């Protein structure tokens, strides 16, 4: 006797990994992001610094 | 309606996920644009000081 | 969990039919029984070409079936339309099942005129322990579009039922059998299920289908024409049908109505005399065994008589609820009898829903 | 406060009918009683498709009732239209107040063709006491449009009367006869109100409605077939339909007016059969038991009897008034049974008022 069940696989569930997928890039691409936004941040304290440091003069 | 709200139970976490991400990507687009000025204007301060 | 589920006959297309059965106590043993049933017949414009266009509607009328039924239980079995499903045998190598999976839908892809875009599952003809790797692969493949499956748990999600299976009619019907098809292991059976929308041929030997073939003709066809000849609408001319042909008063009527119905006679058994040829080609030599009917259209009278002399088999009608225990203080075996073609399926993934 | 309130037949489209139970005193004993009741022909226009078109001549009809009724009470109990009304059966899970009410606005949602732009409320069709949380809800919903309920709070707000009880008619037509119902706790018993407008079906197991279905066919097709085959207007119409069918003389006009209304009399059997078809799922093996009819388009004459042939169910009136104590010095029971058909909702939220 055969027994099926078209109850959904596998459509589905690869459009639930490509939408995992999709989302953990924006998440990488982001953090990289945040991180440039960073480093800049501190070169420019640096430079407010050191015209701190011009001004007193 | 049902119809849609099962295309709404099969997809739109997809749709509301990505919806976060653009989302998300303006608003660093924004802090960005929004720490370069504070560059160009310190820059600018240098300029008057070391001319003082 | 470990649920006892439920069963609509959800793409019945003439009608909306629901079971339950369970675990009845008595005597302190216990059994699969008959609980429940209910039917309903289908609002027109809910099902097109197999597809639900109105599943909030279906809905309506499937929770009308559960409150009818007085059932607590909301976990469901059901099943695609005949005309939603693509059916067909395929031959592979046997591997690991993911293997097997992929190489599945691979061959499948030819045969399926869409896009994947389509809910595929197989079984194995054979048992796959009695053959190695590599060898001896046979499974079928049901195949369908994801806006069918999409529209039906539509419909399921909003009655407030939740599906764990859903599974197909042709093989679904045969689950009332499948324990007299096993006292025959050797016997090759015929089993028709002539429903509304189509009319279904599986055959076995013992309860291992060997084949299905699904023929557009049905009892619909059998209706549009005393529609068409008397100028009638479609559900007088359906009772036509019914009380027409088998009244014992009916005496002048099958003249006005066979006449009417005498073309689809032929056609139908023009198609299943096709079907049949086309299944026969290794045992050249031999002959047809025993057969059973399923559907509502199965029930024209002296239908099965005709079939019988027509197609050279002995078609008989069958009663399913044998499968099951029946309290007979809460049903009467003759009506349950009446209603079994049409309920065959019904309690078909019913047996699947406590499995 | 407690207070004992009034009754109109308001959704009555062929009459506005109103009724004044209270505690009566006999002999240091008090019952409720029949005090008043009154009668008037509803102003048509008044009342399109369900709806007040026009509270404030509605108004001024209700306020002839109550002045010809000679009645103090200005509160009243009133019933929306079988045409304004949405009744079905919602299945859900037992828990807190609030859960039950939300979970029961979002399943109803998709059954409401409009926008919520909706008035709901619902009553379950067992004790909810009975069952624990989570399991074996069963709750009927009673929806409608909020145009509607202020159509009618506007007509009754300018009577200078006040609702406390917006009911329903296929239930309240019941309240009569729910003591002579709970007599027999398991027989299944069909009720049917023909009206002007509508004609409902509920069916019950005691006094506790298994199901309610309404049927946009009642008397006013019959007068109006009468009015089409003889090009009368609607009153006279409707004059030969009342004297013209039951008359002692009568004997001419059966013929002239039977082969006028034929069609409907077949058409509303079918109809009643479809419905009575559409609800006998469960009990597969059964037969029916016994029936009342309320309404005025009962009264058709003979028609008792042919729906009692046709149905295959005893069929008969009943008079509402045996529920409520009648002094026989201010009305004598022959003619209160006379109009008890037309009266047994206008009793039935009669008896909710002083509830």
């Amino acid at each position: 006797m055969m027994i099926r069940i078209n109850l959904l696989p596998v459509r589905a569930v690869k459009k639930r990994e490509m939408g995992r997928q999709v989302l953990v890039l924006f998440a990488v691409v982001l953090i990289g992001a945040g991180v440039a936004n960073y480093l800049w941040y501190d070169d420019r304290q640096s430079e407010l610094e050191a015209h701190q440091a011009g001004v007193a003069s | 309606m049902d119809k849609y709200l099962d295309q709404f139970v099969k997809a739109p976490p997809a749709i509301k996920f990505g919806g976060l991400a653009f989302v998300v990507g303006a608003l660093t687009a924004a802090n960005f644009f929004m720490v370069i000025q504070p560059t160009e204007e310190e820059i600018g301060w240098a300029v008057a000081e070391r001319r003082k | 969990a470990k649920g006892k589920l439920v069963l609509g006959l959800d793409i019945g297309s003439t009608s909306i039919k629901m079971i339950l059965l369970k675990e009845q106590r008595k005597r302190g043993e216990v059994i699969y029984a008959l609980q429940s049933f209910g039917m309903k017949p289908l609002p027109p414009e809910a099902i097109v070409d197999g597809a639900l266009m109105n599943s909030t509607a279906i809905v309506q009328a499937v929770q009308d079936l559960m409150s009818e039924l007085k059932v607590k239980g909301k976990d469901v079995a059901i099943g695609v339309s005949g005309h939603s499903v693509i059916i067909k045998k395929i031959q592979m190598p046997r591997m690991s099942q993911d293997e097997l999976e992929e190489s599945i839908q691979w061959e499948a892809e030819q045969y399926i005129p869409f896009d994947v875009k389509d809910v595929n599952i197989d079984t194995q003809i054979l048992d796959g322990g009695g053959n190695d790797a590599t060898g001896q692969m046979d499974v079928l493949l049901v195949a369908a579009k994801k806006d069918m499956i999409n529209d039906y748990t539509t419909v399921v999600s909003e009655a407030g039922l939740a599906p764990v299976v859903v599974d197909v009619d042709a093989f679904a019907v045969q689950n009332m059998f499948s324990v007299n098809y096993d006292v025959p292991e050797r016997e090759t059976v015929v089993l028709i299920n002539a429903g509304a929308s189509v009319v279904n041929i599986n055959i076995i030997s013992n309860g291992a289908t060997v084949f299905t073939r699904d023929v557009t003709i049905g009892g619909n066809q059998f209706t549009e024409e005393i529609q068409k000849q008397l100028n009638v609408s479609y559900e007088e001319a359906e009772a036509l049908k019914i009380g027409g042909n088998g009244a014992d008063a009916d005496a002048v009527v099958p003249q006005d109505v066979e006449r009417v119905l005498s073309s689809v006679a032929e056609q139908v058994a023009g198609e299943i005399q096709r079907s049949l040829d086309f299944y026969a080609g290794t045992a050249a030599d031999s002959n047809f065994s025993k057969v059973y009917l399923s559907g509502g259209t199965a029930k024209i009278p002296a239908l099965f008589k005709t079939i019988e002399a027509r197609t050279g088999v002995p078609v008989e009608i069958l009663n399913p609820f044998r499968k099951i225990e029946v309290d007979n203080r809460k049903f009467d075996p003759a009506f349950v009898m009446d209603v079994a073609p049409m309920a065959a399926v019904a309690v078909g993934l019913a047996l699947r829903r406590p499995g």
